[PDB]
Parts: C-alpha cells; structure tokens; sequence
DNA sequence: GGGCGGCCGCCC
DNA sequence: GGGCGGCCGCCCT
C-alpha cells in the first residue's frame, strides 16, 4: 500500500 | 519557530528520490533524524533535510524553511500553488520568483515539481514540468564541494545526492556524473531509453548542472562477462538470493528483457548462442562466479562470489 | 600548507563558515584570496582558512606528556591536542569546538534548544584567543587582529553585531542564543552580556528608542540592505516600518496610531537636518529622505 | 549561491 | 567391501 | 534459502 505521493 | 514536531504528517525523500507521505513518531535531536511511519505502516529513520511538512490546509503565514521573520526588504513570502506552502524568495533553491514579477502568476515549488516530474524508470521528458524540472536540476539544494566521500567516492556521510539532495545509494538504480563524479537517482534524470539495472555502472553520463542543460548519456559497450555479472547482481539484488537456476532463472530473465539490457553490438546474438556464451563465461570466471557445484548443489546453478556489482 | 585550487572552509563576518576555493595565498602578510560558489572573491585570513590523520593541527606537532592524548573529532576528524583544545577534551564521539558551532549557528540566532545548544553554551564560556592582548581603535570598534565573538572570527560592528557592556567585545547574530527578534544593521540600542563575563547564559536588553533613533535605525539598515541613499517616505520608509514594526522592539512606541506614527517619524525626518537629507537637495520631491552620512544611528 | 557549511 | 562423484532436500 | 546432513550407486578387486 506503500506509493510514492503525487498531487 | 520549530519546524518538525511528534505526530506531524510528512513527505519523505527516500533513496530512490522519491517522496512517501508519512508521519513523525519520534524526534532525535541529536541525530537530526525523525522516525517516520508510512502507509505500510512501515518505520524508518528518516534524516530531518529530507523530511517536509504535509500540506496544511488553507494559506501558511510563516516560511517553512527558515520558520522566522525576515527584516531583509525585497525577500517576499510566496506560496506554491500545489502544496499552499509559504517560502521566502531566497530560502528557496532556486531563487523564488515574486508574485506576478515574473510573468507566470502561479509558481510552484521545487518540491512538487519534483513531486509530480520524477517516475520510476525516468522522469517525464516533454510538457511543462518537463521543461519546470529542468529549470530546478539546474540548480543544487546543498554543497556539492563540501559533501564527505569515502575512497571510492560511492557515498558521502551528509548523505546528499542527485539534483534532489536526497539520500540514496549507488549501487541501486543510480548513475554517476563523469564531471562532477555525482551519483543521481534514476527517477530523477530525463535522459534514458531503459530502466536502470541494479549495479549497471556501463554508462557515460553527464549531469545538467555540469551540462547547463539538458543531459548527456551514453550506453558503454557490455562484454558477455559483463552480461552475466550484471544479471546475476540484478537479480541477486531483485530476488534476494545468492544462487539461482541458469535454465529456469538466469536466462529466462535475459531473453525477456533482451530490449531493456541494451547490449548493443552483442543484441544480434541468435538466442541459442545465447546461452552458450552465457554459460561459458559463468564457468569460466570462478573469481567472479560461484558454481552450486561448490557447496554439493547442481552444477547449473550459479551466484555471485561477492554480491557486488559488475566492475568497469 | 595550503595552495590555489584547494577548497577550503572560510569563516565569513558573520561567524559562518562558507565552502571556498584558494585561487591565491600569500605568505607574507598571513591572506589569502578566496573564491566563493556565488565567484565572489575575498581576502581571507589564515586564521579563519580551515584545511584519520595523526597529527594535531593546532600545535603543529606531537607530544610526549600523558594526559592529553591527541583526540579526533567524529566530524572533521582533526587531531587535537587535548589542552590546545578550548575548553578542554575529553580522550576518547567528541565534537570539536568548530564543528560544534557550525551546526548550531543559524542566521537570527544559534539553536536555543537541543544537544547542540547546550554543548555550544559549553564552549561559549571560554574564548579561543587573548582577548586582553587585542589592540583596539580610539573608537573599540575594530581588531588589528580581527578576531572577534566566541569564535575568534571577522566581523564588522555595525553589521548584525552586539557588544557586551562588560568586556567590550563584539559577537556575531549567528553566534548568540538570547534574541528574541533578528537584528537591523547599525543597531547597537541594546544592553548585551555575553556568556564568559556571565559565567552562563547570555543576558540582553532592549534599550528605548526616541523617533529620531527609530527613523535613523530604519534609514541605515535600508540603506545597508537595498545599497542606495534616497528612500520614499510613503513607498518605502513607512511600509517597511509597518511591516516589521513588532520585530523592532520599540517598547513604548508600539501603542501609537498609525496616523501618528506617520507624523512622529516625518516629523523627526524634517527636524533633524544633521542626519537626514530631504528631496529638495537634489531636485527631487521632499517626501525622500537620505541619510547625511551612511553611519549607524548613536546612543546616547 | 552562498550556503552555509553544516555537517 | 567401501571409496567417491554427484547432488537431492531439510531446516531455522 | 543456502549450508550442510544424508547416501544412492557407479566402479575396482
Ligand atoms: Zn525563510
Ligand atoms: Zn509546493
Ligand atoms: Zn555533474
Ligand atoms: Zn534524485
Ligand atoms: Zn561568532
Ligand atoms: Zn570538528
Ligand atoms: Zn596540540
Ligand atoms: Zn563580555
């Protein structure tokens, strides 16, 4: 469930 | 005043310059490290230069570098437009742009360009923010003079690599700068064709703050020595196994991904000479390989005496 | 030695170190030219030049006394001598007096708290250098040996510097923990004690400012910061003053109206004509005001 | 641009 | 009789 | 998952 975050 | 506080939420830089949400569970002063928990509920030590507050909502009142006043005239407190995160002009790498002033109303920052630019297997290459990435790689967020290498020049102890002053590490999916001897993330560059093999150093690069633009690379020519070592420490590294099958493993793995090793004067090879060159120079070389053979297993497997990278 | 091409640390005159490259050194007067990331190049002193090694680089040499083992620092791993060390080392982590201020010092004040802060507190209560043996100007305003602070490095007085009421010395911003707001150029309204004559934490008080003191104050560190002489009264004096009114600490001024705040600074401004200059000395509209001389505003 | 050193 | 090339698999 | 525990089954005699 680990993601890089992206807006 | 304080910048980093318990129960914070935060965006990480982790060593593929990359950035996870997070949240602060302890705060070593000492260390200058906080420990971070992801959304894998995963903990990890995070050093506090890679560490940036979520975004709160609404506008943001005080600079969230420096966290002070200023009473240095002509350095305005500006907002990026996507995280809503407020930076005085010169606490900014590089130099922020005053509203209106520079023609663009909306200004973002550098960490959401890089938020939104960086990708694994390379960042984007056209648009926008391709072109808004490359106005940042342009500009370093640390002392590159100044950073600590060991011997090798493989790892500096500020920890501070590529153009997102991140950590990482050299051996996993990171290319060297030939000018400035820089490691760099591959998320971070714009330059390649194929996604970057654990410990594959068989490259020629050259960086945009050398550059003073757009990067240069260049793919070196393998041996089949070289073949074998990397897809061996790939998948070594991959896996995490020492040891693994030629016909079931090894190279099922080279024919799939044929296009993606880039092999260059080597990539006509028909592939039943494939296998015939790949298991010649697995034997051949007992310095780098170790045959199963040697520890009472099947003499078709095969692994890395040292699980280290292919040298050049 | 040194040599050109070699890069260094150099502690500027705000008690900072800056990485720098050695484009010129010259032996006979102890200077050396340096070359900063911004190309800037400045003269600096040896004194302020920093370079697993076996050596102890403050003493040039090695020694045979027990007692003082040469112990290296975790950072910059440099040899020291345990008594060439200020205060005093512990033989073996330990952090040099150095490096110990390079990670605490911070532009409008050094860290206050943390592991850092306190052990900067711990070096602060003794200097590195003769400060009775240091030759002064008439005015006890500059070195001949340019040492100054805690540090033992450059500084200007009038740039962002404080000077202890007991012992005369002058310490950088970067260098101090007990201000609460940053400091304006020229800014020497205040009664400043350091942590040696203290034997602890640093004690500071702001001083009263009149309006005569609060429009030279502002006029100065304007022209410090935007390096011009005339400002605009309405475009660029008031607001700046409005702006960070709270940041400079004006006591009992703070409870005036806007409206007079205006008229009390103008006021001052017109009145005092051995300070200031108005527009009509060079042709332009009265409400610029310069100051006469680019000198910090005096105490009384 | 001028930085600071910190180690 | 039993030496030995060879490698299948448990086990924490 | 890899380091050994375990030992089949050729050969020579
Ligand atoms: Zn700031
Ligand atoms: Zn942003
Ligand atoms: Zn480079
Ligand atoms: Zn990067
Ligand atoms: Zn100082
Ligand atoms: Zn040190
Ligand atoms: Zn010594
Ligand atoms: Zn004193």
């Amino acid at each position: 469930v680990k993601k890089p975050h992206r807006y | 005043r304080p910048r980093l506080w318990e129960g914070q939420d935060v965006l990480a830089r982790w060593t593929d310059g990359l950035l996870y949400l997070g949240t602060i569970k302890k705060v070593d002063s000492a260390r200058e490290v906080c420990l971070v928990q992801f959304e894998d509920d995963s903990q990890f030590l995070v050093l506090w230069k890679d560490i940036s507050p979520a975004a709160l909502p609404g506008e943001e009142l005080l600079c969230c570098v420096c966290r002070s006043e200023t009473v240095v005239p002509g350095n305005r407190l500006v907002s990026c437009e996507k995280c809503r995160h407020a930076y005085h002009q010169d606490c900014h790498v590089p130099r922020a742009p005053a509203p209106g002033e520079g023609e663009g109303a909306s200004w973002v920052c550098r960490q959401c360009v890089f938020a939104i630019a960086t990708k694994r297997g390379g960042a984007l290459k056209k648009g926008p923010y391709a072109r808004a990435m490359l106005g940042m790689k342009l500009s370093l967020p640390y002392g590159l003079k100044g950073l600590d290498w060991d011997a090798g020049h493989l790892s500096n102890r500020q920890q501070s690599y590529c153009y997102c002053g991140g950590p990482g590490e050299w051996n996993l999916k990171m290319l060297q700068c030939r000018s400035c001897l820089q490691w760099f993330h591959e998320a971070c560059t714009q330059c390649l064709s194929k996604p970057l093999l654990y410990g594959d150093r068989f490259y020629e690069f050259e960086c945009c703050v050398c550059r003073g633009g757009p990067e240069k690379v260049r793919r070196l020519q393998l041996r089949w020595v070289d073949v074998a070592h990397l897809v061996l420490y790939h998948l070594s590294v991959c896996c995490k196994k020492k040891y693994f099958d030629f016909d079931r493993e090894i190279l099922p793995f080279t024919s799939e991904n044929w296009d993606s090793l880039l092999l260059g004067e080597l990539s006509d090879t028909p592939k039943g000479e494939r296998s015939s060159q790949l298991l010649s120079a697995l034997n051949s070389h007992k310095d780098r390989f170790i045959s199963g053979r040697e520890i009472k297993k099947r003499k078709c497997l095969f692994g890395l005496h040292a699980r280290t990278p292919p040298p050049v």
